[PDB]
């Protein structure tokens, strides 16, 4: 009769997540109350109604619904809210709902990044080359756009990426862009923009003044 | 709403019956329901019962009828829980709980809960002596072990002479049977002479019910010599 | 309160339900809940003084069931100083005893199956609680010491939420 | 068209010889113009033996071609043991009659619980050791349950094996029921 | 032996001392006709490949597919204008055509180093830094091929040397078929600039 849509549910602090109870057939006459439970304590009463919170419990769970699809707003999310959340009417047909679970495990790694122009040796053999190095992201998501004389340059510009650090899925991004030693001059104001989960401000890394 | 939720029947067999209880320190008793809600292992939140010793009428959920009794004694101010016809599915731990509001055919939102009590249901192995059976055994290596069946919950181990003969023990995987009971028999080839004696103790312990047993396996009869 | 409930009965009266559970009427004619009442059709409306509030139980100012309309029943004071009562057959309950309770109210103890919806007449919804209302008192003067609290009651579907005084 | 890749018993215009390259030695001349491997041929037929054999044509149009086969021929035959039910089995009633082999190679063995002349199969539930980390060996169990009234009136079990190292059939029939 | 070690375009010279079949195979692959001489050129092996005959076979236009094992053997019926069955072999010249690593210095508290190794067509590639050391920070993205076919492997470390160069930072290559080892020295530059 009641039932939990997100299922799984992962996340990392200071970010909002919704859950979702769907009360099938009867309006119900708005009658709700949500649970809290710690791995290993007993559950805790967080709301009754739909609309009034406990007591001693903060703000941040808020309750709200009417007819149908009650829910339960997490903002600004606390290490302290790994719980898998239950959900139950009462009234005339008490029955518990299901359990989404929570993941409170995450965190976050900002890329740092710069530029490798080879040179003094390579100029003489042709095929200079330009290395984005990206150190130390989390996650697996890594593009560069290669704004060289602005713009872009996208075409023979390889990506690689570390496999493992055996504590962290902490990688780097090495991306390789080579071009001819003629058509080296003539430009000027190379650079490497980084898209990925850095959570940073505008990140513009761009050398110039060529090889020598 | 000091709940001393007392530990009744910690290991049970199935088909029996347990006797949980429930006491609300303070306040005035006779006034707030007293509400069961169990849970499996890792399962979500069941409701059981609920009593509110004021209206002699306790409340039971649909399907928790005719098979749970829940009473109040007003002296002593103890809410008892009687379950009955247990069954292996019924390993959870049954939690105590206030209701906010009285309620009359209904239920409510629990307040403050208490502390939750396992009560597990199991069936210790029964252990068979498993004989060496040899009639001009083969080579000079006899054959030996022990059965083991009836037991519900998965883990068990087998050892031998308190731990030793670990070269030739074979222990292989549990299969179900028709009943829903796992099995074993886990096997040994010690050349003891081609026979038992010595001191040879399958001492099978089966935490999960309490039961360590310690059975001699031997020629079990007048031939197998 | 003289004489009333000095020696009416105890609350625990004696005998159980041996059986399955019927109907009766039996023409029973209330200072303490150990009482009958009767169903009355048309009255004469002459004699009856004061309020006429009837328990549905909901109290509101030929009485029938919720699930058949009308109401439970309800009693009324009139002339000089008369109580009468009136309501669905007064419940009753297959058993042996001298003193064989004729349940006008819910009971559960004596008899495992005795819903209020099925098996009562008037307002008393426990042996020791009352349907509190302004004419409460001078109904039933003997009840002064009983306390008030909430409850919710699910009469069929519906959901009444009610105030009741019992003795605590 | 391309002749054929067969081999992934080894098969290679009408028109050849048959080379071995061991894992770093050079290729040897085993079969030109096609006593072990004895070879023949249109599609040309050819433990220290592994190695990835190598066919080719010579004449007027020679072009190389195209397995990576060994030779086994090891095996472990089952071994039979029989264990009976419990003295205290019958008094707690549903007897069992337990098989066992031990030290069969390849994981294939059928087992079939003879009653009398009867081939009873309704309840026989079989397991295998996962692995020896040695070679697989592994060594089953098969369980056949029967209730005590079943268990009167009847003798003379068997449990035959049939097993890849057949070696013949081997009958180790538990019989005289009651002892 | 050979070449052990050449380079893209060039040519490889392979001396075999007792007609004469020159026949290649790749690390992992099956046996190729590269030609046979009595004292025949393959379809794909004419117009780019020399005989002449001791005997040595003069390959030009070298490419990254041409790493094999450009075994020596004869025949054992002389044959014109065709092939044979190879009788007996000689020892496999492991003219491993492979650009030698050719490392490069890539130029810079805390600051990130490194030296980028391109054409590799082996795979085998190993990186060491001060002969052993700073092995907490010693990243070697394992591997990318380009264009022509032979791998780009880099090698990137951070170090901070209290804002300044002291320690010879020396990035150690390896390389096993090349049989060549490069530790160039790496240290702020007075251009290049990133």
């Amino acid at each position: 009769v009641l039932t939990q849509s997100p299922g799984t549910l992962s996340l990392s602090p200071g970010e909002r997540a919704t859950l979702s109870c769907r009360a099938s057939q009867s309006v119900s006459s708005t009658y709700v109350a949500w649970y809290q439970q710690k791995p290993g304590q007993a559950p805790r009463l967080l709301i009754y109604d739909a609309s009034i919170r406990a007591t001693g419990v903060p703000d941040r769970f808020s309750g709200g619904g009417s007819g149908t699809d009650f829910t339960l707003t997490i903002s600004r999310l606390e290490p302290e809210d790994f719980a898998v959340y239950y959900c139950q009417q009462y009234g005339g047909s008490p029955f518990f709902g299901g359990g989404t679970k929570v993941e409170i495990k995450r965190t976050v790694a900002a890329p740092s990044v710069f530029i490798f122009p080879p040179s003094d040796e390579q100029l003489k053999s042709g095929t200079a080359s330009v290395v984005c190095l990206l150190n130390n992201f989390y996650p697996r998501e890594a593009k560069v756009q290669w704004k060289v004389d602005n713009a872009l340059q996208s075409g023979n510009s390889q990506e690689s990426v570390t496999e493992q650090d055996s504590k962290d899925s902490t990688y780097s991004l090495s991306s390789t862009l080579t071009l001819s030693k003629a058509d080296y001059e003539k430009h000027k104001v190379y650079a490497c923009e980084v898209t990925h989960q850095g959570l940073s401000s505008p990140v513009t890394k761009s050398f110039n003044r060529g090889e020598c | 709403q000091i709940q001393l939720v007392q530990s009744g029947a910690e290991v049970k067999k199935p088909g029996s019956s347990v006797k949980v209880s429930c006491r609300a320190s303070g306040g005035s008793f006779g006034t707030y329901g007293i509400t069961w809600v169990r849970q499996a292992p890792g399962q979500g939140l069941e409701w059981v019962g609920g009593i509110v010793p004021l209206f002699d009428r306790p409340n039971y959920a649909q399907k928790f009828q005719d098979r749970v009794a829940i009473t109040a004694d007003e002296s002593t101010s103890t809410a008892y829980m009687e379950l009955s016809s247990l069954r292996f599915d019924d390993t959870a731990v049954y939690y105590c709980a206030r209701e906010a509001d009285i309620v009359v055919g209904g239920s409510s939102y629990f307040d403050s809960w208490g502390q939750g009590t396992l009560v597990t249901v199991t069936k210790g192995p029964s252990v068979f002596p498993l004989a060496p059976s040899s009639k001009s055994t083969s080579g000079g290596t006899a054959a030996l072990g022990c059965l083991v069946k009836d037991y519900f919950p998965e883990p068990v181990t087998v050892s031998w002479n308190s731990g030793a003969l670990t070269s030739g023990v074979h222990t292989f995987p549990a299969v179900l049977q028709s009943s829903g009971l796992y099995s074993l028999s886990s096997v040994v080839t010690v050349p003891s002479s081609s026979l038992g004696t010595q001191t040879y103790i399958c001492n099978v312990n089966h935490k999960p019910s309490n039961t360590k047993v310690d059975k001699r396996v031997e020629p079990k009869s007048c031939d197998k010599t | 309160c003289p004489e009333r409930m000095a020696h009416c009965r105890p609350i625990d009266e004696f005998a159980q339900g041996w059986g399955p559970i019927t109907y009766a009427e039996g023409h029973g004619s209330p200072y303490c809940w150990h009482y009958a009442p009767r169903q009355c059709g048309t009255i004469p409306a002459s004699q009856v003084c004061g309020p006429v509030y009837c328990f549905t139980p909901s109290p509101v100012v030929n009485n029938t069931r919720p699930p058949q309309g009308n109401w439970f029943g309800c009693t009324w004071m009139n002339s000089t100083g008369f109580t009468k009562t009136c309501g669905g057959p007064p419940c009753n309950i297959g058993g042996v005893g001298n003193n064989t309770l004729t349940c006008p109210t819910d009971c559960f103890r004596k008899h495992p199956e005795a819903t209020y919806t099925k098996c009562g007449s008037g307002p008393w919804l426990t042996p020791r609680c009352l349907v509190d209302y302004p004419y409460r008192l001078w109904h039933y003067p003997c009840t002064v010491n009983f306390t008030i609290f909430k409850v919710r009651m699910y009469v069929g579907g519906v959901e009444h939420r009610l105030n009741a005084a019992c003795n605590i």
